[PDB]
RNA sequence: AGGUGGCCCGGGGGCCCCGGGUGUUACAGCCCCGCCCCGGCAGCAGCAGCUCGCCGAAUCCCGGGGCCGA
RNA sequence: GGGACGGGGCCACGCGAGCGCACGGGGUCGGCGGCGAUGUCGGCUACCCACCC
RNA sequence: GCGGGAUGAACCGAACGCCGGGUUAAGGCGCCCGAUGCCGACGCUCAUCAGACCCCAGAAAAGGUGUUGGUUGAUAUAGA
RNA sequence: UUUGAUCCUUCGAUGUCGGCUCUUCCUAUCAUUGUGAAGCAGAAUUCACCAAGCGUUGGAUUGUUCACCCACUAAUAGGGA
RNA sequence: GGAUUAUGACUGAACGCCUCUAAGUCAGAAUCCCGCCCAGGCGGAACGAUAGCGCCGGAGCCUCGGUUGGCCUCGGAUAGCCGGUCCCCCGCCGGGGUCCGGUGCGGAGAGCCCUUCGUCCCGGGAAACGGGGCGGCCGG
């Protein structure tokens, strides 16, 4: 009856300085703040919540006014706690300093 | 050369080859500060080759061996006569230090000239370089560190760690 | 003004680095901002170690500025700094938050279940020592 | 969910680094108190690196020209605005987050403040130079409000003399129930020092 | 380089107990008290003794540029306990060839007319430092006196009296006017 | 001698330190040399998880993350 | 020659027959679960609009 | 053509079929702007015009008891 | 702010000397403001510093920019776009 | 009117003497900056008058989106601070001194308060001045 993930702000996609690459978008972890302790955070599915105007399905529900973008965690980036994402569709522009969700449940602990 | 890291400290003997005139030469030794046992070699040809007729293709490098500390936990005041060029004109130098090994000292004395004189690396020609008693040290920043009873105290305590606490409430502590 | 001293023979903790948390004491000065530290007994050995790593106590030990590995033993076992380290007011918290990073769900779950209880009990009595100072000035 | 921040002995480059980027990163900042900001360098440097800034007016009509602002608040405003992109849509969707006060408002005095150390003069500089205030010099550049927010930055700080007074007194009434109560509370305690929180 | 430790002590006698809270020295006795704060220099005041019989300042880890800080504040106390113990007389002459110099003090000691200067009509209100009692002197024939005891309040104002009557546009070689400064005295004499 | 048992001259406290001088292990200690099987023992580029290196026919095992299956 | 009870390693010691595991000449399941008729599931492209570069 | 030198026909890296994963070069890491949110290491330097990276966008002879090092002889318990 | 040297851009056209009128700008300051040195006694005059806010004229002859001369004045300083 | 340049001075070291300077302090101008004076911003404020219209608690319908626990407060020093005693001198409880405890800050933001699976029986503890719903005032 709580939350059950994580914050993460949304914080730019994997860009030089005179290009972009889209498929790679990077995410801050309030919390961590080391690249040390990243690997905790390796291999988890995160999300990408926003909601819209018509109605659609909902596994277990009736059809809401929301929608989702899955994704997953793969490596990480930088020596601060900056990682990495690969969603499946590439995201918006419209979400940068906006809030996704981290799961954890893919654990190896 | 690249003074990078710590400068090791290699002992080197070499010769040139012998010929149907002269059936045995000499051997040569000198002691070269190094940071691995390559440009040592490369050191070793350009002091043998500035004071006798030897070079490369006519010689071969007999020895080539670190040199440990005989007593790496003492404390040991060096001395160390320079010689250095410049800008314009070439100068002698004399300067001390304290410190364990000589290649600590050197590893200063490479950082300190590229502090207070822009003298590059490849303008350096060690000489010598001699530890000495307590008595006979010249320059003011040895000799006062010449008491039995020295006492002094750790004044402002600047803090680190400036970023872990990034947004705290309470305005730090700088006495300690 | 100034306490705590640089001096031969003087006891400091080491904050952070290779060796995390232990007591060491001072041989020599070197220089303006380096050092010849040893430590026998807390699993050091002897090496050179510079004061941006080392914060500082009231503890002091007899021995010469060069004096070699024994005559720190025998200051040392002497004076039992061990125990009068373990016996301060300064290390009793650190094992209090290793204690607090070591904390098992359910030994947080017993705390969750002792402070909501227990302050409960300081606010019934504060309601009382309020108007315990009310019922003489009214 | 809303930063507060003081003014007070930090820097000015190194507070708008801190904060031009924790706006972008969604979360509204709010810095009360920015007459008490001092700078590096000394006072008469200063002045003449400001002044070198107000003689550059556009020639044909200056109204067009840049707006010389001289609040201390819309100079912590405008040395923000350079470390942004203040041309497209997600600066002019960040600068809206930002909110800057001269003084301290009545909304943002009954709320604890927080103080970043990385950006202090005591830490940041060698204790043997000089540094410069900021409200003296907006006074001394044309600011003309010293003697209404002296005043009430007067009256705030009797009313938390006051505050502390009574924060104090119940905070001595409550080690003394705590001093007596302990016969019945032995048993809620020999289970907190085993897990570290009375050391 | 960096000198470790340098220091210097102050005696005190006897008719003077001096103290200290944090930096900021106070010194009273025969004739008040005095105050001036050391906030800027960043030294150690410490007071050694029992009846406290004498004083010591350090500065640990300085350069040469604040060595110049261990003897320059024994001279501001020094002259701390002369101003409280003796006080300072400042006598001041003055110089005339032609026409008469006229000096006339206004409010009982805190305050200085000068007339008749070089013939200008235009008296200069002249106003001293709070601090200073001046004084027209006796059994000499043109003479001040100025009286007090903190000296940085007496030598800026002896000093105002001494430029307020310059010479505009000629020889100072040749016109040789003012009241200058003869001599630099305490109010009683050990 | 990077000046300590003492000894001896000087000023502070309710014997102790901090002061300057004398001289050989002093009721502290260091260093250099000879010999006692390179004196004896553990150990060894050290699990006192950092006093100083180069290596693998003189070197092998587990576990974790990602992407791809034509 | 043993030294008069000695432990580990040697790809030494012109039709043999049947069975199985396999780090073996480029991936398979001989494994599953919830959503579906007037409000919802799919359609990258082609139309309008917003944003990052 | 491409990444870097804010910008640029020639400089420095490098030479191209359309695309996934990894690593690097010349360069760079307070913010704009991807990267030090290292407990980075040793020192010199205060400017009322500081200063800051090949080709490159500017400047000198001479001066200074401003300072930090150095060099040669002549006064040191020879009270200098 | 002079003249030279070169020839990169425009020859399917950038309207080419002087003056009248009209705003602004620089300082290498003629005068005025505040201050130093003189072989500065006063009166006069020469020398330098911070300093460009404010001023720097009326007329004869020449197509003139340039020159030359008569008066007044605090001063009749020099130039760019 | 304020802050100061140029320059002129004070106390005072480095260099046991000196010295306007290195730390600190004073006077100072046709310049700079403000007032007086002219315009009043995709900037606000107070006060009025308010035509089928407003002040006050029901099931429903279209659209616009981001959120998934809160912290309800001294001021300031950094070669120094925090708390009890105000035993005692002073201000109508306040500060000042003496003294007692902490001082890598535990009267710690490395922190503290709230904690959500529901209900029914039976007891042990802790509340009893308690929990919840309406008439008397201010903080401003
Ligand atoms: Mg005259
Ligand atoms: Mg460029
Ligand atoms: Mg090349
Ligand atoms: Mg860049
Ligand atoms: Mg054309
Ligand atoms: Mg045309
Ligand atoms: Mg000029
Ligand atoms: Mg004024
Ligand atoms: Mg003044
Ligand atoms: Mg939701």
């Amino acid at each position: 009856s709580g939350r059950l993930w994580c914050k993460a702000i949304f914080a730019g996609y994997k860009r030089g300085l005179r290009n972009q690459r889209e498929h790679t978008a990077l995410l801050k972890i309030e919390g961590v703040y080391a690249r040390d302790e990243t690997e905790f955070y390796l291999g988890k599915r995160c999300a990408y919540v926003y909601k819209a105007k018509n109605n659609t399905v909902t596994p277990g529900g009736k059809p809401n006014k929301t929608r989702v973008i899955w994704g997953k965690v793969t490596r990480a980036h930088g020596n601060s706690g900056m990682v990495r994402a690969k969603f499946r569709s590439n995201l918006p522009a419209k979400a940068i300093g906006h809030r996704i969700r981290v799961m954890l449940y893919p654990s190896r602990i | 050369m690249k003074a990078s890291g710590t400068l090791r400290e290699y002992k080197v003997v070499g010769r040139c080859l012998p010929t149907p005139k002269c059936r045995t030469p000499p051997l040569y030794r000198m002691r070269i500060f190094a940071p691995n046992h390559v440009v040592a070699k490369s050191r070793f040809w350009y002091f043998v080759s500035q004071l006798k007729k030897m070079k490369k293709s006519s010689g071969e490098i007999v020895y080539c061996g670190q040199v440990f500390e005989k007593s790496p936990l003492r404390v040991k005041n060096f001395g160390i006569w320079l010689r250095y060029d410049s800008r314009s004109g070439t100068h002698n130098m004399y300067r001390e230090y304290r410190d364990l090994t000589t290649a600590g000292a050197v590893t200063q004395c490479y950082r300190d000239m590229g502090a207070r004189h822009r003298a590059r690396a490849h303008s350096i020609q060690i000489m010598k370089v001699e530890e000495i008693a307590a008595s006979k040290c010249r320059r003011p920043a040895v000799k006062q560190f010449h008491d039995s009873k020295i006492k002094f105290p750790l004044p402002h305590r600047v803090l680190r760690r400036q970023h872990k606490p990034r947004f705290t409430t309470k305005r730090p502590n700088t006495f300690f | 003004v100034f306490r705590r001293f640089v001096e031969v023979g003087r006891v400091a903790y080491v904050s952070f680095g290779p060796h995390a948390g232990k007591l060491v004491a001072i041989v020599d000065v070197i220089d303006q901002n380096r050092a010849l530290v040893d430590g026998p007994c807390t699993r050091v050995r002897r090496q050179a170690m510079p004061f941006k790593c080392m914060q500082l106590t009231d503890f002091i030990l007899k021995f010469p500025h060069s004096a070699r590995q024994k005559y720190v033993r025998k200051a040392w076992e002497k004076a039992d700094i061990n125990t009068k380290w373990a016996a301060t007011r300064w290390a009793k918290k650190i094992e209090a938050r290793e204690r607090k990073a070591k904390m098992t769900d359910f030994d947080r779950y017993k705390v969750m279940k002792a402070k909501k209880m227990r302050n409960r009990i300081i606010k019934n009595e504060v309601k009382k020592l309020q108007r315990a100072a009310l019922l003489k000035a009214s | 969910q809303v930063l507060v921040l003081d003014g007070r002995g930090h820097l000015l480059g190194r507070l708008a680094a801190i904060v031009a980027k924790q706006v972008l990163l969604g979360r509204k900042v709010v810095v009360v108190r920015c007459e008490g900001i001092n700078i590096s360098g000394n006072f008469y440097r200063n002045k003449l690196k400001y002044l070198a800034f107000l003689r550059k007016r556009m020639n044909t009509n200056p109204s067009r020209g840049p707006y010389h602002f001289r609040a201390p608040s819309r100079i912590f405003w405008r040395t923000v605005r350079g470390m942004l992109p203040h041309k497209t849509k997600r600066g002019q969707a960040a600068l809206d987050r930002l909110k800057v006060f001269d003084g301290i408002p009545p909304p943002y005095d009954k709320k604890k403040r927080m103080v970043v150390p990385a950006a202090l003069k005591v830490v940041r500089l060698k204790p043997t130079r000089k540094f410069a205030y900021l409200g003296r010099l907006a006074h001394e550049v044309g600011w003309k409000y010293q003697a209404v927010t002296a005043t009430l930055e007067e009256k705030r700080k009797e009313k938390a003399k006051i505050h502390y007074r009574k924060k104090k007194q119940l905070m001595r009434l409550r080690k003394q129930a705590e001093k007596n109560v302990e016969k019945k509370i032995s048993k809620f305690t020999d289970v907190l020092k085993t897990h570290g929180l009375l050391v | 380089m960096k000198t470790i430790l340098s220091n210097q002590t102050v005696d005190i006698p006897e008719n003077v107990d001096i103290s200290l809270k944090g930096r900021t020295v106070i010194v009273k006795g025969p004739r008040g008290t005095l105050r001036r704060d050391f906030n800027h220099i960043n030294v150690e005041l410490s007071l050694l003794g029992k009846k406290k019989k004498r004083l010591r300042v350090d500065k640990w880890w300085g350069n040469r540029k604040e060595l110049a800080t261990v003897r320059t504040i024994c001279s501001h106390v020094q002259n701390m306990i002369k101003g409280v113990t003796l006080g300072f007389r400042y006598k001041m002459r003055s110089v005339y060839a032609h026409f008469p110099i006229n000096v006339v003090i206004q409010e009982n000691g805190s305050l200085v007319e000068i007339r008749n200067f070089l013939g200008e009509k235009y008296i200069r209100r002249v106003r001293m430092r709070p601090g200073v009692a001046c004084s027209v002197s006796q059994a000499q024939k043109d003479e001040l006196v100025l009286e007090g005891n903190d000296i940085e309040l007496v030598s800026n104002s002896a000093a105002l009296i001494q430029q307020a009557t310059t010479v505009k546009n000629k020889d100072i070689r040749k016109f040789l006017d003012g009241i200058y400064v003869s001599e630099k005295g305490t109010v009683q004499q050990a």
